[PDB]
């Protein structure tokens, strides 16, 4: 009772508007298998966290499983050294404590070109750790919040 | 192993961008005070009544009513991989050398698919387990584009991650917050129609105990 | 009794090998009870106009308020499509659980 | 495999579940309770330096919670793990602080016994199983439903999202499970061969393998895209 | 097999009866679906017997031409949901007679069951509407031989509902009453039936710079916005 | 032999399924109003094209039930459709 079905489809498809070519073309897609995502669970390489973007979801503008193949803001990018450099009081703790100070002025300066409160956010979350180190130079660094303030 | 590369579209935007230059499906007009909806090529002129005040709650939001699945199937209209396409004239604002012409798309829901399986039942007489087949091959043959591809879980990997992306409760002092959020109607008193003199002697008699004429002089002079 | 080592098999039939001892006992004494109710019911319907019709009557009368209806997936699948007319809110960004506003909740209350 | 035994339940503990990092497990009684263990033999207590007082009290590291008035049959918990999501055959799913104790928000969508919630991945919104043959889409944040998921012919048992929080699977009582789109409501696969209720359902981290549990003892896998 | 405790004190007349039994003894359906079509469709009654035609043919009771008219004369009644009020006696006529010859009754139907109907929708919604009434207040005194005014809402009607739920017919009305009538927040209640869309938030679109004027179907949904 | 008769005896139980005599249908009356309203308007809106015949009967024009004057306890009746 299975060729009856496939009848019972094929006449159904006919009447519901697919063509020829297109019915068989949707038969050969329905009948493959979905192929292999090598992202699978999105390895940390090249995947990407969802965004936070306060909408909710939405399942189109999206592709079919039948075919074969398959910004990103300065704080938490400094976050993940400083917390990957902080998980250690071993051998390699004070070269890290060396290396920390330029990155975060360098991202600071690069992001105060482009976003002025997402600087203000990054410099003082990351500001009272290392003023006792680098002297007054962060407080000559409040005065920062433009391009021409550069 | 996939055999080739599939081109399916499953949005309203691109499927009326592809079947564009066809021809439509309905054909709906916008007249002056009154409206019309007819086949493209009897066709009936509706008042405005509630059947439309209800139907036009089903064009601003693009799918088919349920009730229409069966009828359409006698009607002989053209369906578009499920989809019909609704072309409205509006006749109000016209241009002259012709109708402002809109294009819409209506969607099926799983109510026309029950719909169009319940008015399968009349003359098929099948089991519910060959409708459960059935409408499993058609979900799997028409719903094509999903999006089954999933990113990182942000709370497993909560050390490499900015820290207040996250809301937990906080302890305040001695308590703890979450986060929330007349005369016209004088002057007709016995203003009431009569079509003829059988009709008012049987209306006076049981309360003590449209063309269709030119239609049948057409057709009888058709039969001679 | 008949209708236990019955019931037994009506159990055993729908591979339901584990039960109490009152749970045949809990059967009888619904059946009982359910048609005494439906010929109490025919037998006025029959000294109105026994019969199998008249018994029909008698079990439509109440299946429209107790057991479990027939067919309701089209009805159901009606009202949701009531319900899933509203596209879904704007949801928090934030990676957590928002609550209700405080009103709404079941802490500004008091006894 | 470590197993979690637990003794002196007289066959009325119902599903539990355990928190993530595994510091809290969440049993429901027959009796309308919710009984928080400690895994760890901690305080659970969270005294927070306040210390005023009531050492006088009897603590087991063992809190129980009482807001619902029927058999809690499902219990979920949160990913942030801070919050608790209980399912009762009252036709409530009551919300509780993981970290005071108490009862927060009630939720009134059904009108039968709950038998299967749980959250999203992302913890945003929660997805319910119910006798009246309908899956329901919430909020936290909002007092009653956002979607509703009828179709089946007999009722819900297990519902489960996939890992984006952008399908929803339920599987019923009449042999069969269905992939719901979450916006517009409308199922979008129907996967058919069993021949029992399916009980537990689970998706792969890929995605694109769904495998599902019987209660004749038959697991079975289905791929989302041929759904063969 | 294995019952042969169990099924050997069943009496002799008892087997030689449940060794007979099989399918096919009915004339039944069981299909869901088809159940659903025919509780969806309108049924008119024909004739085919010819005792009960000449029974209705005496009686002056007409051909199914009137009968289809009638059908559609009491589906097509303003039903009270859409018109805000209980309804009238040409309206119960209308739709009785309607549902009658839905059932097969080709015959007349009486003037004083309307009134009965009436007086029943009366004892009814009073039933319902005193037992919502008598729980947000405790009327001191009444219910007794020696605050303000309040407003019931839906979610009390749901409330009182559940807490004396035998007072209902348990068909549609409960479950939407159960189902839809409590809304959150955002639910946007006061409305034309569709001003919750999407695209009335993002802006009226103009009209007719164009030599063949053809839209688009953004614009369409504002055009029925309007109506 | 007691063999025989208790595995007759289990396939008779094993055979015997029950149905309902009267079961009610759960609907309502504003989607079966609003179904046929609907369905009135796009029935006497387009044509039928037909073979030899079109469905429907006196201002109904659709697929109208074919329930008889008797045997109102019927659980099945006809259907009108288009014949060719």
């Amino acid at each position: 009772s299975a060729s009856d079905l496939n009848r019972i489809v094929l006449e159904y498809l006919n009447k519901k508007g697919y063509h020829r070519t297109e019915a068989m073309l949707r038969a050969e897609s329905g009948r493959t298998l979905t192929p292999q995502n090598k992202q699978s669970p999105a390895n940390t390489k090249t995947g990407k966290f969802p965004e936070q973007s306060s909408i909710p979801p939405n399942p189109g503008k999206t592709a079919k499983p039948i075919s074969n193949p398959t910004p990103e803001n300065y704080i938490r990018a400094y976050s993940m050294l400083k917390n990957w450099v902080d998980s250690s009081l071993e051998i390699y703790k004070p070269e890290l404590s060396y290396i920390m100070y330029p990155i975060f002025i360098y991202l600071f300066l690069n992001l105060v070109a482009k976003n002025p409160v997402y600087a203000r956010r990054f410099f003082d979350r990351f500001s009272p750790d290392f003023k006792d180190f680098h002297g007054s130079e962060i407080n000559r660094l409040f005065s920062v919040n433009s391009i021409d303030h550069i | 192993r996939p055999k080739r590369l599939y081109n399916f579209v499953e949005d309203a935007d691109s499927i009326l961008k592809k079947y564009e230059q066809y021809l439509h499906s309905f054909e709906f007009h916008i007249y002056e005070n009154n409206y019309k909806i007819c086949a493209p090529a009897g066709l009936i002129l509706t008042k405005n009544n509630e059947t439309l005040k209800e139907f036009l709650e089903y064009v601003a939001r693009g799918r088919i009513p349920d009730a229409i699945m069966e009828v359409l199937r006698d009607c002989n209209i053209q369906f578009y991989e499920g989809n019909l396409i609704l072309q409205v004239y509006d006749h109000t604002n016209t241009v002259d050398v012709r109708p402002r012409v809109y294009r819409t798309l209506l969607k099926p829901n799983d109510l026309t698919t029950y719909y169009d399986m319940m008015s399968y039942a009349d003359n098929a007489r099948f089991s519910d387990s060959i409708y459960q087949q059935f409408e499993s091959e058609i979900l799997t043959l028409t719903k094509r584009n999903l999006s089954l591809s999933v990113p990182l879980n942000p709370y497993e990997h909560r050390d490499m991650l900015e820290e207040t992306a996250f809301s937990e409760p906080h302890w305040d002092s001695e308590k703890k917050s979450f986060i929330h959020e007349n005369y016209e109607q004088l002057m007709l008193i016995m203003n009431e129609r009569t079509t003829t003199i059988t009709n008012s002697t049987f209306a006076v008699s049981l309360t003590k105990n449209q063309f269709s004429r030119l239609k049948f002089i057409e057709q009888w002079r058709i039969n001679k | 009794p008949r209708d236990v080592r019955l019931l037994h098999l009506l159990l055993a039939s729908q591979s339901i090998h584990q039960y109490e001892d009152q749970v045949p006992l809990q059967l009888m004494d619904f059946a009982h009870r359910y048609t005494q109710g439906v010929l109490k019911d025919a037998l006025v319907y029959n000294d109105y106009a026994l019969g199998v019709e008249d018994i029909r009557l008698a079990i439509a009368a109440r299946t429209q308020y107790q057991f479990k209806p027939t067919a309701p997936k089209e009805l159901m699948l009606q009202l949701a499509a009531e319900r899933n007319k509203k596209a879904l809110p704007q949801v928090m960004g934030t990676w957590g659980v928002r609550l209700p506003p405080e009103k709404y909740c079941l802490t500004a209350k008091e006894w | 495999v470590c197993m979690y035994t637990f003794q002196n339940t007289n066959k009325d503990m119902s599903c539990l579940d355990f928190s993530d990092d595994c510091r809290i497990a969440a049993a429901g009684f027959q009796d309308s309770y919710i009984k928080i263990w400690s895994l760890d033999g901690s305080s659970l207590n969270n005294p927070n330096i306040a210390l005023n007082n009531n050492d006088k009290d009897e603590d087991p590291t063992c809190k129980t919670l009482v807001g619902h008035s029927g058999t809690v049959y499902s219990t979920s918990f949160s990913p942030d793990n801070k919050y608790l999501l209980s399912g009762s055959e009252d036709k409530t799913v009551r919300l509780w602080s993981m970290d005071t104790h108490t009862a927060l928000v009630s939720y009134k969508g059904h009108n039968h016994p709950v038998w299967d919630v749980s959250f999203s991945p992302l913890g945003h919104y929660f997805a319910t199983a119910s006798h009246d043959q309908t899956a329901r889409l919430w909020s936290c944040d909002h007092i009653y439903p956002l979607r509703i998921f009828a179709g089946h012919l007999n009722d819900v048992d297990c519902v489960s999202f996939h890992p984006n929080g952008c399908y929803v699977f339920t599987g019923s009582s009449d042999k069969t499970c269905r992939m719901w789109d979450v916006s517009t409501g409308d199922s979008v696969r129907l996967f058919l061969g069993h021949t029992a209720p399916v009980i537990s359902i689970a998706v792969c981290p890929d995605g694109r393998w769904l495998s599902t549990g019987s209660e004749d003892g038959i697991i079975n896998v289905w791929d989302i895209g041929t759904g063969k | 097999y294995k019952k042969i405790v169990m099924s050997l004190p069943l009496n002799d007349r008892n087997r030689l009866k449940m060794i007979t039994k099989e399918a096919g003894k009915r004339g039944f359906i069981f299909c869901s679906v088809f159940q659903a079509r025919l509780n969806n469709i309108p049924k008119i009654p024909i004739v085919t017997n010819p005792e009960s035609l000449k029974r209705v043919k005496s009686n002056n009771l007409k051909t199914p031409l009137e009968w289809s008219q009638d059908i559609m004369n009491g589906f097509n009644v303003p039903l009270a949901s859409e018109s805000h009020s209980l309804p009238d006696t040409d309206s119960f006529y209308l739709r009785m007679v309607g549902i009658a010859r839905e059932h097969g009754l080709v015959g007349t139907v009486d003037a004083r069951c309307v009134e009965l109907i009436s007086l029943a929708l009366d004892q009814y919604l009073k039933n319902i509407i005193e037992f919502t009434i008598d729980t947000v207040r405790y009327r001191r005194k009444k219910y007794s031989d020696y605050s303000g005014l309040y407003k019931s809402v839906s979610e009390m009607a749901a409330d009182k509902r559940d807490a004396k739920i035998k007072q209902l017919d348990d068909d549609k009305n409960e479950d939407e009453c159960a189902d839809e009538a409590k809304s959150i927040n955002n639910g946007n209640n006061s409305s034309k039936d569709d001003i919750g869309d999407i695209s009335m938030s993002s802006a009226v679109n103009e009209e007719l710079h164009e030599n063949r004027t053809i839209s688009l179907t953004n614009e369409d949904i504002y055009d029925s916005l309007s109506i | 032999t007691p063999e025989e008769e208790t595995t007759q005896v289990l396939n008779g139980v094993s055979r015997s399924f029950p149905l309902p005599l009267e079961s009610t249908v759960l609907s309502s009356v504003r989607y079966r109003t609003k179904y046929f309203r609907m369905r009135e308007m796009f029935a006497s809106s387009f044509s039928v094209k037909p073979g030899y015949t079109s469905p429907g009967y006196g201002a109904i024009h659709s697929r109208v039930g074919c329930l008889d004057l008797d045997r109102t306890t019927d659980y099945k009746f006809r259907v009108r459709t288009p014949q060719p």
